[PDB]
């Protein structure tokens, strides 16, 4: 054993997925006013399987002739949650090397 | 959820009740007693009721 795949766990992939998720939410907020755009959601378990997709969000309310299915209340909350979890993933993956370096150097 | 309902203003019809009659004593003044129309043709030529 003793390999980076096992030392880092899955925290090496989660940081990437949280970046992709943040990009999609940023797209949804920007495309909220453009008619005909369908809100895109990212399935977390899919990138989990890709580590070891880009779906559509069904609206809770009807459109108003635009056909745009973006709820700005939902997007802000989902962007806040993703950003908080992204920082935790950096903390988890960052400490993997800090412990790894301390084991090797002994100091 | 069925929460958004638009409303549009439209003309459902017209009021066809008899108008106010003005007695003028002029020979060439005519008013329709009760319901009825006068058929006339406009500038283009298409006939219509007045």
């Amino acid at each position: 054993a003793i390999s980076f795949d096992n030392a880092l766990g899955i925290h090496q992939h989660t940081v990437g997925v949280r970046e992709r998720n943040a990009e999609v939410i940023s797209t949804n907020i920007a495309q909220a006013n453009t008619p005909g755009y369908k809100a895109r959601g990212l399935d977390f378990a899919k990138e989990l399987q890709a580590a070891t997709d880009k779906l559509y969000r069904l609206p809770t309310q009807p459109d108003t002739g635009d056909g745009n299915t973006v709820d700005l209340d939902l997007e802000r909350n989902l962007f806040m949650q993703n950003q908080i979890r992204h920082q935790a993933s950096l903390d988890f993956l960052g400490s993997k090397f800090k412990n790894l370096t301390k084991a090797i150097k002994g100091e | 959820h069925p929460s958004r309902v638009f409303s549009m203003t439209e003309r459902p019809g017209h009021n066809f009740a008899q108008g106010s009659v003005i007695t003028t004593g002029r020979d060439l003044d005519v008013t329709i007693e009760g319901s009825g129309w006068i058929s006339v043709l406009d500038h283009t030529g298409k006939e219509g009721l007045t």
